[PDB]
């Protein structure tokens, strides 16, 4: 079908009940949720062959599933542990094969909402070594002291996402590496011809989409309640 | 068909290169195969499937797989290794007359052809006026590869590669960054092994 996934992305407290809803408009009788974790690929939780009919997959311990109608197959965390972060997958069949899947449920449990935080974000200007040496001019953006690990970076030249010229690291790393609440940081690089970074009309601006708290959640620290939020850093080009 | 191998949960091939991804089933009766991609981060798409037709099944984007059922395989093929090809690959097999399971993945690291690398450390100032800085390590070849820090203060990241399309260009390049004051780019990257031509300006 359109096969629809609610929600996109959700960070939870550890404890709590956590519903996941797959939809489609083809009415096929086989729907599917599955996991996917780095390294293990997409394993399978839970599967229906029609209204009448539920049957566990490889890794059904902690979920459970209703399917309240043809065109309907939730999944629920019982009681969401830090293990059950993942990206969550529902899919439709056909009778010969013919898979449909979901978009994903990106979804994030955390022990202690107290340790969220967002991104301080800063760009880093080209060298003027890199300049003379290369005519080149390489951009590098810094997102750091984030928690958890669920972030989104894009850059932005004069008002327009650029995906040239770009590389980000796959994965962020651990600031506290001993640490299983650590706060996270992230890189990427932006380059471009010495010509345009010399230009000063040109903005160049690192955004970092964080996922955290909703305005639902208690908050009792001083510091800023850390909400879903964009984090921006920015350089304008520079002939000098 | 009651299980499905791919080894290697990452790979390289030389930009250029011919691709091979290999997977292997076990099932006694011929089974349905499949590979799928996955771009970060984003969905899965069907690239191609093996259905009891066609042995030869080609694919989307000059891929291509045989399904060889006197050695179990169905390995994925591509004649040319392109930048736009770095993703995520699963094999998948029918299991139990209800279902795919996925094979384990491979991510596919394209190794750029670097005809004439310029290796360099530079510094990088924040456009803001502390003087915090990041060292940015750049524009080595295929045979450096970036150590991970031997100093829990100093931080270094994976070896990334751009692909600048203006000037179809691409360039390997990885950042170290520290706030201990006595950190300079100098030593930045002490513990990777170097080119012995890298360039250290003043």
């Amino acid at each position: 079908a359109d096969v629809t996934q609610t929600p996109r992305n959700r960070i939870t407290k550890t404890g709590k009940r956590i519903m996941l809803e797959c939809s489609q408009t083809k009415g096929h009788d086989r729907m599917y949720w599955y996991r996917q974790d780095p390294g293990l690929g997409l394993r399978l939780i839970y599967y229906s062959f029609d209204v009448k009919d539920i049957n566990k997959g490889e890794i059904s311990d902690g979920y459970s599933v209703s399917r309240q109608a043809q065109a309907k197959f939730s999944l629920s965390l019982e009681s969401a542990i830090p293990n059950q972060t993942a990206l969550y997958f529902c899919a439709t069949s056909d009778e010969s094969y013919g898979y449909t899947f979901g978009s994903g449920t990106r979804l994030t449990v955390v022990e202690d909402l107290n340790k969220v935080s967002p991104p301080e974000v800063a760009v880093f200007e080209p060298s003027e070594a890199e300049i003379s040496h290369t005519q080149k001019a390489t951009l590098v953006c810094l997102a750091t002291g984030f928690y958890p690990d669920h972030v989104e970076l894009s850059w932005w030249v004069n008002g327009k996402e650029v995906h040239s010229g770009v590389c980000t690291d796959p994965q962020p790393l651990k600031e506290q590496p001993a640490l299983n609440d650590s706060r996270y940081s992230l890189s990427s690089r932006l380059r471009v011809s010495a010509t345009f970074w010399q230009n000063p009309r040109n903005h160049f601006r690192c955004q970092v989409q964080f996922y955290g708290l909703s305005e639902n959640d208690e908050w009792t620290q001083d510091r800023a309640k850390p909400v879903t939020q964009i984090v921006s850093a920015e350089a304008w080009g520079r002939a000098d | 068909a009651q299980s499905v191998t791919q080894l290697g949960s990452h790979v390289s091939v030389s930009e250029g290169a011919l691709v091979l991804l290999r997977c292997n089933y076990s099932s006694s009766v011929p089974p349905y195969l499949f590979w799928y991609v996955q771009y970060p981060n984003q969905g899965l798409q069907l690239l191609l499937k093996y259905t009891s037709a066609a042995t030869l099944v080609k694919g989307i984007n000059g891929f291509e797989a045989e399904f060889k059922k006197s050695e179990t395989s169905f390995h994925l093929t591509k004649p040319s290794a392109h930048m736009s090809d770095a993703a995520e690959y699963f094999c998948a097999v029918s299991e139990q007359d209800d279902k795919i399971i996925f094979g384990k993945g491979t991510r596919l690291h394209i190794l750029p052809n670097i005809q004439n690398p310029d290796p360099a450390v530079y510094q990088l100032r924040d456009s803001k006026s502390s003087d915090k800085s990041v060292c940015l390590f750049t524009d080595f070849d295929s045979q450096t590869n970036v150590s991970q820090s031997k100093d829990s203060d100093v931080y270094i990241t994976d070896k990334c590669v751009l692909d600048m399309r203006s000037m179809d260009f691409k360039s390997n390049s990885a950042v170290a960054w520290s706030n201990k004051s006595d950190f300079a780019c100098a030593n930045a990257f002490n513990n990777s092994i170097i080119p012995e031509d890298t360039f250290f300006p003043s």
